[PDB]
């Protein structure tokens, strides 16, 4: 009985970790784009100086 | 849905800054030209 219970909870944990992973990937891509934007803004405004 | 909404709401940083720079240039040129336009005919007529 304990074996089967352990199986269940371990599978749940696997699921939740996988769920977190995709959010991590999305955050990565969006951060990349946001950094590009910020660099452009600082550059352009320093130019308008 | 977040992405879809952003495709509507979000203005483009680069496009807006370009527009602002252009409009500032136009504004300066316009004020200069207006000053010139006001100023010449008045004195040309004045001396006459």
């Amino acid at each position: 009985s304990l074996t089967k219970q352990y199986l269940s909870v371990s599978n749940s944990i696997d699921e939740t970790v996988a769920r977190y992973k995709a959010q991590f990937t999305q955050l990565d891509t969006m951060m990349s784009k946001l950094n590009n934007t910020s660099s452009y803004l600082t550059q352009q405004f320093t130019a308008m100086n | 849905l977040t992405s879809a909404r952003s495709r509507i709401e979000d203005s483009d940083y680069a496009t807006e800054v370009s527009n602002m720079s252009r409009a500032q240039i136009l504004q300066q040129a316009g004020t200069s030209v207006l000053a010139q336009a006001n100023q010449v005919p008045q004195n040309v007529l004045s001396l006459l």
